[PDB]
């Protein structure tokens, strides 16, 4: 991150623009036997399974596109959006970076018990650590 | 970068190839952690108006969700970290970036997202 | 009662009997007070301009209302308070909320209700 | 704590809306031998009389409704609103989270004394200390 | 704990003997305003429903009997048994000791895995803290 | 009422409700600790008239009926106490009263009773 | 507290005045389902019962009256008379504010036996350990 | 209550009056927190393997179903905890027993149940 | 004055007679020293930015028209202020407000005046 | 300081003797354009009025006589007595020693409230600070 | 200053408006032997002369009217406005706050000593110290 | 008084002119106020609390009513005292009398009033 | 990761995907590093007679089939190890799990294999 | 001029002649650096991370790109400065600006540039 | 420092206004034996030259104007504008002031080496390391 700085940044939000870019749940990846992770997580209290499939270049390692789905709770859409903005245009040493902590205090309220609609980073931690296994790089997995 | 090259003495043939940010010197990472985190964390009528600067601690200050305070472990090991959202994290570096030792995860540009998700919710 | 999740408990099994709030953990109830203020003090250009949040000190900044600096008293006891018109107070944790040893009050919303009264007048 | 989040939230003031929604000076409570307090207070000198009667559920221990009466001073109406917004819809932990200096330094210009223009903290504390003795729980009463 | 002392302890528990003492879930109680708590919990992802209803002598402050139901999971049967065993013949404060991580990590096995196959504690914390609410004391609850 | 002053409230005909007993709280029940060592005793016809105040160690002197010794505990917990017939205790405030936090028996009104029961036996 | 102030309170004994006000084993209370305590203790050494039943207002939380009884031991009469001076006209946070060690070394004169002449405070720790349970708040009891 | 009585009850006037629990004031809580770890601790053909007793530390040991390790908090406050699934806790005595700053839980009888729940499976 | 009363100056026969004001008195000069000092710090696109209290070090910041940072006097006295236009300034309250221990000028509203005299020109 | 010497200074209270010497409300003062204050207190619920008029010599600056009145409650008589004992025989500087706290711990019985007979400090600070504006010396005023 | 809060001080100051509202070149004062001061300060070459006169009530001691004039520099009109806000509503002690350095380095801009356009504070320090000799209160003047 | 000639003066030509009380300051303050509180002391049935001077700092007994334990403030200032209702103050001299720095009130002979109004009510 | 979730990452739409073995940190070393240094110590007449940890340290105490003592090294390094047949290592965590910085080995399962290979022979 | 005179050199007859003044030298002006960036701080829409003063020692930084922490060199010299793009170096006064001991550069007006060039790009 | 006060001064581009003031590549200077520097630096990445030439008074030592040429990158032009804001209207101790690390991390995202665009300050360091010598004073250079 770097100060450009946009002063109209706050008024808008990247998440809508990111959603707009791909019609519809389409991404970009390279094809070889080492292949992209496929990731989902289900919270029964959220009532939906959030599907975060990374589509990653295999010759630069850079995540070109990672798409999300969300259903049920309307509070988990925002969480999944911010788990695709952050890791796009980043490597897998900057997408193995991401923490659950990011979205684990944004629907706060008191997060005495971790809300289900903050489990949208587990969707992509079942994709990028299911990437490390299928890409043939696990150790950061463990 | 060790090379101390981020060339113009190249036609940028070198640049095309995958190349990842690395912080040198030991003051460089300060302007990559608090460059990104504080960028929308001061004065606007949309939320969040100020950040504090202190001696021996330098973190984001946002009174919207609480904060992370970077601490220091007694002489034997350098840096410590703690959070009431994920316990005593413990801290060092490994790529010249801020690398928490819970799982080797960075937090260089993660907490950036919670400044612009303070508007959203 | 400690877990790591909310959900997979009471899925409308019982819903006619609610239950009083949990308080996990000790320093999470210093994050709840912070959280309230950012849409009860800021995101508008009218009145109150800032509520400073500092490292290892939590402050409340209101122009003529007065300021509350949360202090610590000499090691033996933790957290000290001094109000600009109410006199000295002290707080010790109960079940993980910070509860005054005065009237049993909690500063979770004492220093949140002055803040949105600033906006009114 | 709390969020909405909206930039127009502080444009309006919550207190007038809250007072308006409820119609008028009637709450919900359970009926049993332990019973809800009453919060008479009066100052004939400054002319302000109030009455903050809590109406609290005795089977959940959650303040459902509490309303104020404000006579005399016209600037004490909006200082009796913090003893009918924090308390309403919240627990008996939020019964005591107020000060008399919370609402008595604002008109001020802090003097040596204070002012008895608003006595609304005192009013609800004549009712929650009458609901720690009628409720039958004197642990935090004194 | 208590120095009984059993030096002949192997792999048996008297928890089964305790539960039977009175057939589930009925026990004995006093009748007046502190009406005993009713506690339920369910898992939609493990299928276990546990119903813990304490029955308390109101005038001595000591739980006479509590028994459990267990459906779904067979490993949640053991979890409920200890919670009921402990708190009979004991004070309400002695039933506020118990932690959910008493039964949560005492199932299986690394901190990585956690299940909804043990929610027994939650159900008796919807009966001992739903009792406190009806007992008109909130100062042991919070 | 954390103001600890609240004049022009309840002139005593609009009360008919419980009245809160003072909280200051740092020295409120050091005026309830003794309440008959300036209101009673000292040059009275009965025994034990001696009184001593150090700089925070003040107790009634009643050796026969047993004295308490106010002490401070090593930094981690505040105040230390010693009782001849029940061993050492650890004390902190609860609402302003000076009590062990393991029980509800204060020494606050115990010394009030024992100076005027020293007349009897 | 409130004082003349004069040492005339030490010229006459307070216990006599206390006994005079409402003899014997009669008081004033609020009649409702959570009822006032019953305070008894017994020693078979001198075959005597000390009865310190508290009769307590259940809507202000103040002990209106407690009247002692003492049999056998003639030095235990004075012992039970200071468990009635303090607690009357004061809160239930001031009812429990006295130890048995307060009265169990006032005939000392260090001996070998503290006798059954100083058991009085265990008769009002049988009254508040029966009243706080009935009152329905055993928070300060245990 | 620091009655310090060694009986002088049972003639059946106080044996029809309930007697709950009388405070330690420091001793009892430590006990029973190790009296199922000194009665099922080891030395049986089946039971938990061992609990190692330590000086100035106290633990429960179970092979992998986790335990609560008791520690101390730096001077200002006392007690500190770490566990495999309950995260960091602290505690204060304020309900007559050791009160967790998570939700008020007392660990005196939790360890008792975990020992024989590690005998279950 | 140590009137320390809630109201009881308002029955209107002493509301037309003079009495002390703004002497409550140990936190009063951090409420009337910060009265509109930090009020003009944000929530305008004009005015003057960043004027704020730090950790309890109150400062005056103005673009290039003066500076006041509170300082301490050499040992045997405390609290010092300095002006580049009159050099050494000595301070401590004397009978009320701040009063120089150099002469008898007061910085109580000097800081506030200069914030908005940097908007005038 | 004080010498006679006897211990009968507490046997008979100072206040009666002070009142007796020079009653009331007359005093002695010099005449010039600078003139003495007049102090009052109000409240009709309490009923109190305490008319504290200093009469101050302008050739020594010493308050020769300041006499009180009391209306309303009989406990404000005593309060104003020691506000007419300490202030006489001294200048205006040492007639401003007085603290409300002097007389506000003597009708206590500590409350969180304040009485209308804890106002005798303010009664004479409506006279001596009305003689620091009419004496044209506002140095001691603030 | 005060809490309002006013962030609309944007090229606006109500000080000029306040001077306009009250007269100029007289104010409110009482006729008695203590009498109001008169202030002057001037530089002949610069041609700037500011006549700040306090007209102070001699029975309350509060400056209710503060006159200002400005001649010569037009950048000194602004300087005089700060000697006509703070001083009002206060006594001499709370109107002796201001320093020459308060306004002098707010004129300009370069290091150490500035110009001589401002003289505003000096003008009213020849007026309040001529009302500490004519008011008859030496101690403040030194 | 730096004349120090009290006795050789006052024979009716300066005894009809006002003369201020002598000040040393410290010797005089100890000579006067400490034994003005001892004149009240024991040998009467009108009760008393006694006078104390624990470490050369006045620590006058106020057991039943109020708390006015006088202490010395840490280096760079003298005398720390705290009123139970109007808050703390710092005491320094101004004319040989001890006059507060935060409100300009004395305590030179107020303590004498306190003791003998604690037996009037 | 940095988690705070262990529940609702298991209903089998993410546990049909590999659910990785996490290592972290103050929640996975306390008893999962002490999973055989007390498991096969006692509660059986068979096995190996002992492996026991120290008080405030952990040690492997297999009778003469090697040993490990966790050691510390002067400040600049925290924690150290030694192995009989290869000299001293150095031990530090970096991903939660302890890892030699002399060659890369984790003693998580070194002290598990050896324990039951000593039952074998 | 080193006599601190810059008045009476301004009526124009010597103001036209070359003279240079901007010297602080330290004690003694902070308007040329600390709060030269206060104007360029936050109130207005442009994003700036910090200018805010710390605990009373100037540690001026732009956490965006220009971290140049103002520090003191260890005793035997004064002033130390950090740089993100060329590492730390020792610095000392030469004319009351903080001057590079490498060949002389002054960060006095440079950091002023950087703040308003951090919103331009 | 800088005082106007206008904080919307840098909301709009400074550089445009600065460029607009002096049309076009003509400055003001004096000439004697000391004579203005000449300063260029290549950047064949852009394929052009950035020529920063100070035009300096040789009788006051104040840079009257500095005139610059920039081609290629559109961000290079705005890196040669802050080396012409600060230095103008100030001395050659402000031409020796400027750092090459000022403009070399503004585009970035702090690098470790200057980019082609950044090299603007290298052309004014080829203009002050040639002017200092010609001016006959290499003292300030080193």
């Amino acid at each position: 991150g770097s100060h450009m700085s946009s002063i109209t940044k706050r008024l808008y939000h990247p998440k809508v623009i990111e959603h707009y870019t791909h019609p519809r749940n389409v991404g970009s990846l390279d094809k070889k036997l080492p292949n992209v992770g496929t990731g989902l997580v289900g919270a029964p209290a959220c009532g939906d399974v959030m599907r975060l499939q990374i589509k990653v270049n295999d010759s630069t390692g850079v995540i070109e596109d990672v798409k999300f789905k969300t259903f049920g709770c309307g509070s988990a859409i925002a969480s999944s959006s911010y788990m695709t903005e952050l890791v796009q245009g980043m490597t897998l040493d900057d997408a193995a970076k991401i923490k659950n902590t990011e979205i684990a205090k944004e629907l706060s309220l008191p997060p005495v018990k971790l809300h289900c609609s903050m489990l949208a980073e587990d969707a992509i931690k079942a994709a990028i650590k299911d990437y490390k296994s299928k890409r043939n790089t696990p150790t950061m997995l463990s | 970068v060790e090379s101390s090259t981020d060339g113009q003495v190249v036609p940028q043939e070198v640049l095309n190839l995958p190349l990842e940010k690395a912080h040198e010197e030991a003051d460089d990472y300060l302007d990559h952690l608090l460059d990104s985190l504080e960028e929308l964390s001061e004065a606007h009528p949309d939320c969040i108006p100020d950040v504090e600067l202190s001696h021996g601690v330098m973190t984001l200050e946002i009174p919207a969700f609480g904060t992370y305070v970077i601490n220091k472990q007694p002489p034997n090991k350098q840096i410590w970290l703690a959070s009431p959202l994920s316990g005593p994290n413990r801290f060092d570096l490994l790529n010249g970036e801020w690398v928490s030792l819970r799982n080797g995860t960075k937090l260089t540009d993660i907490l950036t997202e919670e400044v612009e998700k303070a508007i959203s919710k």
